[PDB]
């Protein structure tokens, strides 16, 4: 019943950041969705005096046909007070990435029962576009505690701590991460008890007073990664040499002791492409010393929670994408691949859109929190379209790649 | 009296930390103070401004100009409107005439009398406070401050519009059968409805108006179709640009060309084929002439020659498709036509490449239609399907192959030349029985001096010595050697990233004159396979020995 105050960060003013262009669905979408949550009092129109605006839009949340809204607080969760609880900072439960089965659930509507302090109530002002700017936008502003934003996890942990109390004492053994709207729930159990303990939750929840029908189960133990890995061939022609080589040579800017010198003698000389060369008994040897070293770990690689994470993603075409996540060059605190046919055959945004998705998704599971993506695609390109193809109810930060990598096929 | 309902005034505030303006009055002629006396006294008897006391220590500059020498009050809020808050601007992005719906009436009401109904926040109205100069400086001049918005204020404009709005915005919601728009103390309704019927409308909406005294002047407003409006042309069943006219000149200066290319690019928007190329690429000094060259002169010619005509663009209609073409022109020049039916224009325009090192018009294409596709949604709120000068099988070879992900929404194919191609296409493994080629360039970086070359497996060699140039055109002098001197299949060994991130962006135009003519060497080839190793790596065949002296 009482306000929590909240402000910003010295020397920075609220989010200013312009609308872009929405379609004629997503705005009827939300102005049908904006009409209800005014009568809930959980928006209020606001006058011309409020310079401050954050754009918004709309999505169909996983098989689902039913509009969501979602608000693109990156601009203000970045200019708001880095807010600690009275947790003094929640260490992350490493323990989650370890588990059976994760299942997903939106628990956003539980933060529009908590008030938002009035005093910051201007920053979280939007607007509804209109088409061909005809009438004048609708604006409005959060009265309570908006999805989205960083606060609402941080404000709401005090009351979300004591409704999970009776559930968390009688079942010790599964861990509960909560990252802004979404709630991670994973397990050890079968997935049919595991199903039913989540039902038995969100019913647990409904109870003490808060869509939280649908579901996200993951499997973190059955999860990709990836070694490095050289060919082996009965017969090795030049090219095949070539490429090995330019493999290891790469693979030493990661790894120590990698040897190049006995595979490149065989290079030595003019040969054909397509000729095949035998190799030497040095040139083997060296190979097999290559593979052993790159079956070991790589050297002092840890996690800082005071630095970014760095995704990067490759397109390998037929359907499949390679990725690495690392806060350091040549330090990969994780890498895959994808291949998933989810209705995007003839679609690469589509895909790239879901990887960046489910990328972002298992970084908040390992490590509490989302990488900064590379995308291997222009910013005319991915700006026009990434809003048709977005599920999730967080937005992470990315940059673009125009430059060819050539380590590409390093990681194909 | 008839109760008359209040307008709720908008909370206003200045910028943290600053406080109101306080600029000293200038001295102003006996003439004009008298002029500005009579003024202020029925705007105080109208209720626009009030006297206030000594108490008030804020100031602003009010001046009297006469009104072409026929007096008029002017009061410079330019230091208040640095020191006031920053405002929900709305104007920010008119509407464009090609997303409207043709009206059989459009109504013009004028919004004068309204504007000083709207009242000043209570609290800010001691920021507005201005001095008339007594005669001869002998009495203490007379103290002002407004009570509506003035006229040149920061803030007058949004809180004008978002007061009227919210007035207008019960009628638009219950008469969904018409449709109401603001521009400046005048408001334009437009309907489909009888006459009759639509005449009842405006009065309604006056009556409506009457409820917050604003009164409109019970008149047939002279303003009539077509209507000039920010640049355009209005007609009930058709818009255009405000007519274009090339002027005929022996010397062009940089101002005059600026001058002709904004109005070729105001005109591109309706007028089919505009192109600015050669005329921009005089623009890379507003009173310098600058020679127009050639190629210029017959792209101002053919300029002429559309602007010859005038043309018009048609209204929305929901009911139907949305369809956008485009056409190639060259020299990294693009059109677009977007239209419901047939030879009926809704709008038209042109996108300009990017700039950049080199360049593909695959690439060009797919930029031009995100352009228009943000450009669409903007103005009907939906992706027009596209007729585009590419066949499918090249689209579906471009973007399966390409290392960036790429899309393009729903289009089909529309055979007009030039139609977009792939020129070359690197093979994915090396060629059987084809010479393989392993290239190296290297220069020195004081002398400038530097070689190029390669050698085969079959014994074929070539060095040939550079002058001023540097590794990375040597490395690309390389790789064109080896195309020149190679058959119709070829494998090439290089051991130069920059050369290969170059090839691997796939490129069919550049700047270099060096890169075009390897390009122009890949076109003619049937099979080339380009293969990256590591240099320095004792790798045999990359000689980079040859090259080092
Ligand atoms: C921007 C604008 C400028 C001016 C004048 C400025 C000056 N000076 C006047 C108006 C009224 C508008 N606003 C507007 N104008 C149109 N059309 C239109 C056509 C011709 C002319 C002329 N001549 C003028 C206007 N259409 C819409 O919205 C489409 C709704 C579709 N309807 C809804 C009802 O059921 C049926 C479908 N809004």
């Amino acid at each position: 019943i009482e306000t929590v105050p909240v402000k910003l960060k010295p020397g920075m003013d609220g989010p200013k950041v312009k609308q872009w262009p929405l379609t004629e669905e997503k705005i009827k979408a939300l102005v049908e969705i904006c009409t209800e949550m005014e009568k809930e009092g959980k928006i209020s129109k606001i006058g011309p005096e409020n310079p401050y605006n954050t754009p918004v839009f709309a999505i169909k949340k996983k098989d689902s046909t039913k509009w969501r809204k979602l608000v693109d607080f990156r601009e203000l969760n970045k200019r708001t007070q880095d807010f600690w609880e009275v947790q003094l900072g929640i260490p992350h439960p490493a323990g989650l990435k370890k588990k059976k089965s994760v299942t997903v659930l939106d628990v956003g509507d539980a933060y529009f029962s908590v008030p938002l302090d009035e005093d910051f109530r201007k920053y979280t002002a939007f607007t509804i576009p209109s088409i061909n700017n005809e009438t004048p936008g609708i604006r409005y502003q959060y009265n309570v505690l908006p999805q989205g934003w960083k606060g609402s996890p941080a404000i709401f942990q005090s009351s979300m701590t004591k409704i999970l109390e009776p559930f968390k004492k009688q079942n010790p053994d599964i861990v509960i991460y909560q990252y802004m709207d979404d709630l991670y729930v994973g397990s050890d159990l079968e997935i049919g008890q595991h199903r039913t303990k989540i039902e038995e939750l969100r019913q647990h929840l409904l109870r003490w007073g808060l869509f939280l029908w649908m579901g996200y189960e993951l499997h973190p133990d059955k999860w990709t990664v990836q070694p490095i890995v050289l060919p082996e061939k009965d017969s090795w022609t030049v090219n095949d040499i070539q490429k090995l080589v330019g493999k290891l040579n790469w693979a030493s800017q990661i790894y120590p002791g990698i040897k190049v010198r006995q595979l490149s003698k065989l290079l030595r000389g003019t040969k054909a492409l397509t000729e095949v060369i035998p190799l030497t008994e040095e040139a083997e040897l060296e190979l097999a010393e290559n593979r052993e070293i790159l079956k070991e770990p790589v050297h002092g690689v840890y996690y800082d929670p005071s630095k970014d994470l760095i995704a990067e993603i490759q397109k390998q075409g037929q359907g499949q994408w390679t990725y690495q996540i690392y806060q350091e060059p040549f330090k990969n605190l994780k890498t895959g691949k994808y291949a998933r046919m989810r209705g995007a055959h003839t679609n690469d945004v589509k895909q790239l859109t879901e990887a960046v998705q489910k990328i972002t998704t298992e970084s908040i599971v390992i490590w509490g929190k989302t990488p900064k993506f590379k995308l291997p695609i222009q910013k005319e390109t991915w700006e026009t379209w990434w809003t048709e193809y977005w599920q999730a109810t967080w937005i992470p930060e990315w940059e673009f790649v125009n430059t060819p990598p050539l380590v590409k096929l390093w990681y194909q | 009296m008839v109760p008359i309902s209040p307008i709720e005034t908008v909370p206003v505030k200045l910028k943290p930390g600053m406080d109101g303006p306080k600029v000293k009055q200038w001295p102003l002629t006996e003439e004009k103070i008298k002029a500005l006396v009579e003024i202020c006294t029925e705007m105080e008897k109208e209720g626009k401004i009030s006297k206030i006391g000594p108490e008030n220590p804020y100031n602003t500059p009010v001046f009297a100009i006469k009104k072409k020498d026929s007096w008029r009050k002017l009061v410079d809020f330019r230091e208040l409107n640095k020191r006031t808050q920053d405002f929900w601007e709305v104007q920010l992005g008119i509407p464009h005439p090609a997303g409207l719906k043709k009206k059989k009436s459009v109504t013009v009401l004028d919004v004068g009398d309204a504007y000083f109904s709207v009242p000043l926040d209570e609290d800010f109205r001691k920021y507005t406070a201005f001095t008339i100069p007594s005669i001869n400086n002998e009495t203490p001049g007379i103290r002002y401050q407004y009570n509506v918005l003035p006229q040149g204020w920061k803030g007058s404009p949004a809180i004008f519009q978002s007061s009227m709005t919210k007035i207008l915005e019960p009628f638009a919601a219950q008469n969904p059968d018409i449709v109401i728009y603001q521009y400046m103390d005048d408001l334009y309704v437009g309907s489909d409805l009888e006459i009759g019927q639509h005449r009842t409308k405006i009065e309604e909406l006056r009556q409506h108006l009457l409820r917050w005294g604003l009164t409109t002047p019970d008149k047939k407003h002279q303003k009539e179709p077509p209507f000039l409006w920010m640049g355009y042309e209005l007609h009930p069943d058709k818009w255009t640009v405000q007519p274009i006219v090339l002027p005929e000149k022996d010397s062009w200066t940089v101002n005059d060309i600026q001058k002709l290319v904004g109005k070729l690019n105001w005109a591109s928007q309706i007028y089919p084929g505009i192109k600015v190329r050669q005329l921009s690429k005089l623009l890379r000094a507003l009173t310098e002439v600058i020679p127009l060259t050639e190629e210029a002169e017959l792209e101002l010619a053919e300029n002429r020659e559309i602007l010859k005509e005038p043309v018009h663009g048609v209204y929305y209609d929901p009911s139907k498709d949305l369809i956008a073409e485009i056409q190639k022109q060259g020299q990294g020049q693009w059109t677009y036509q977007i239209y419901q039916e047939p030879f009926k224009n809704l709008k038209t325009g042109k996108y300009a490449r990017m700039r950049g090192a080199h360049t593909n018009d695959v690439k060009q294409l797919t930029e031009a239609v995100q352009k228009i596709t943000t450009e669409s949604i903007v103005i009907w709120g939906k992706t027009p399907k596209f007729k585009l000068p590419i066949q499918k099988e090249t689209w579906e070879t471009w973007w399966t192959e390409y290392w960036q992900a790429t899309w393009i929404p729903e289009w089909e194919f529309v055979n007009t030349p030039p139609l977009v191609k792939l020129w070359y296409q690197l093979e994915k493994e090396p060629i059987v029985g084809a010479e393989t080629f392993y290239v190296d360039g290297a220069a020195n970086r004081e002398t400038k001096l530097g070689k190029a070359g390669y050698v085969t497996n079959k014994g074929r060699q070539k060095v040939v010595p550079l002058t001023n140039t540097t590794n990375q055109k040597t490395e690309l002098q390389a790789i064109y050697l080896a195309l020149q001197d190679s058959g119709l299949e070829v494998n090439i060994v290089t051991d130069s990233q920059y050369a290969l991130g170059i090839i691997q962006a796939q490129p069919d135009k550049s700047e270099s004159e060096l890169v075009n003519q390897i390009i122009e060497q890949l076109i003619k080839k049937e099979k080339v396979y380009l293969a990256w190793v590591p240099a320095h790596k004792g790798i045999g065949g990359n000689e980079q020995v040859d090259k080092l002296v």
